[PDB]
């Protein structure tokens, strides 16, 4: 059984250097033709290939990132390290390392190369956020209005993830939509949480927001304005 | 470099259906192509290697064929765990490219979004910023287009949006879009509009308000 | 260029 696992800092600041380690078990980087590669996935985006290293020590890099990447192996520790320099916000992504089989051998003779055509086992992935922001609590603002009515709370400018939002201390669940946060160009996150109700219920509505990182709890009652 | 284009980018289906996803390469990649299935929150999982070989431990309903520039993955009888995003990967040329992915989600009848526009709170305005949010609630299919207009000027580069994951009961999606402006710019205009295009809407729907109107 | 295992 082959397993891989990524480790490194979850948070990194722009211009800094990011070092990611892939520790694995079940194979050796001294085994014939084996490879270990790195692939990343920005939130909501497609997979992007970064680099790979083989047991005979040949290395290859994405041409778009070549100047900022270094991949290396430590055979005796069963680890592969990928160093990315000068990171910027667009480098925020989940980073995965993965195993690549070498050709099948028969009495130590390569006879099948078909198994090298895939990365067959992947690590769970490690989430890395690139932002110069310091820990900071959200500002919470009201969002106020088939014949459904909508209202919500805009949880703005906080760092880092995550934040939790519930409605009426947990009693309101139907019609609730809490969207995934977006990382603003400022380096702070922002999210909305809304709830749809029969245009008659306008019943009281309060969003309970909690950002553990900054010890910031806020309850904000939201109503249909006009005094 | 080499381009790998997946089709369709998104696909709706129901348990028991037969689906086929295709991947086309800009130059021939021989048989060096792999297919993966990735479920939300998890790493991609290898299904098919070398264009058509079934990876060990992978269920037989998955099948891959093709070589050169055109490949296909077919799942013969879709199971609930197959609602996910699929990717193809080429390993003939460096860099070892991935396709754009194809999202497979639960099919349900077309439903237009209920649209709502929210002006910025007076509380936010006092801090100097103005957020205008637009909500597209419970729609299907997933693709929707939101266009912000301020006093009829098309907005660009000053909004961000996020979409919920498919609802497990509804099978619909919801989308939130935030237009952000300084309090000053905000004050220099009157009509804030959120224009929405979607398959379930005969023509675009616009929700708006005039700033300061009381 | 060609992958490690290509012709």
């Amino acid at each position: 059984r082959i397993t891989l696992k990524e480790s490194g800092p979850p948070l990194v600041k722009p211009t800094q250097t990011l070092t990611l380690t892939c520790s694995f078990s079940g194979f050796s980087l001294s085994d014939f033709g084996v490879g270990v590669g790195w692939i990343r996935q920005p939130p909501g985006k497609a997979l992007e290939w970064l680099a790979i290293i083989y047991s005979d020590d040949d290395k290859r890099y994405s041409p778009s990132l070549n100047t900022r990447l270094t991949i290396t192996k430590d055979t005796s520790k069963n680890q592969v390290v990928l160093v990315m320099t000068r990171v910027s916000p667009v480098d925020t992504a989940t980073y995965f390392c993965a195993h690549r089989r070498g050709p099948t051998t028969l009495f130590g003779v390569p006879i099948a190369r078909g198994p090298v055509n895939a990365m067959d086992v992947w690590g769970q992935g490690i989430t890395v956020t690139i932002s110069s922001t310091s820990t900071k609590g959200p500002s919470v603002f009201p969002l106020a209005p088939g014949a459904a009515a909508a209202l919500g709370c805009l949880v703005k400018d906080y760092f880092p993830e995550p934040v939790t939002v519930s409605w009426n201390s947990g009693a309101l669940t139907s019609g609730v939509h809490t969207f995934p946060a977006v990382l603003q160009s400022s380096g702070l996150y922002s999210l909305s949480s809304v709830v749809t109700v029969p245009s008659s219920s306008l019943q009281t509505y309060t969003c309970n927001v909690n950002h553990k990182p900054s010890n910031t709890k806020v309850d904000k009652r939201v109503e249909p304005k006009s005094c | 470099a080499l381009q790998l284009t997946q089709s369709p980018s998104s696909l709706s289906a129901s348990v028991g259906d037969r689906i086929t996803i295709t991947c086309r390469a800009s130059q021939g990649v021989t048989s060096a192509l792999a297919w993966y299935r990735q479920k939300p929150g998890s790493p991609p999982q290898l299904l098919i290697y070398d264009a058509s070989s079934l990876e060990s431990g992978v269920p037989s309903r998955f099948s891959g064929s093709g070589s050169g520039t055109e490949f296909t993955l077919t799942i013969s009888t879709l199971r609930p765990e197959d609602f996910a995003t699929y990717y193809c990967q080429q390993l003939h040329f460096y860099p070892h490219t991935f396709g754009g992915g194809t999202r497979v989600d639960v099919r349900r009848t077309v439903a237009a979004p209920s649209v709502f526009i929210f002006p910025p709170s007076d509380e936010q305005l006092k801090s100097g910023t103005a957020s205008v949010v637009c909500l597209l609630n419970n729609f299907y299919p997933r693709e929707a287009k939101v266009q912000w207009k301020v006093d009829n000027a098309l907005q660009s580069g000053n909004s961000q949006e996020s979409v919920t994951e498919q609802d497990s009961k509804d099978s619909t999606y919801s989308l939130s879009s935030t237009l952000t402006l300084s309090k000053a710019d905000y004050e220099k205009h009157k009509v804030y509009e959120c224009e929405v295009t979607h398959q379930g809407l005969s023509s675009p729907v616009t929700k708006s308000f005039n700033r300061g109107e009381c | 260029e060609n992958d490690k295992w290509a012709s």
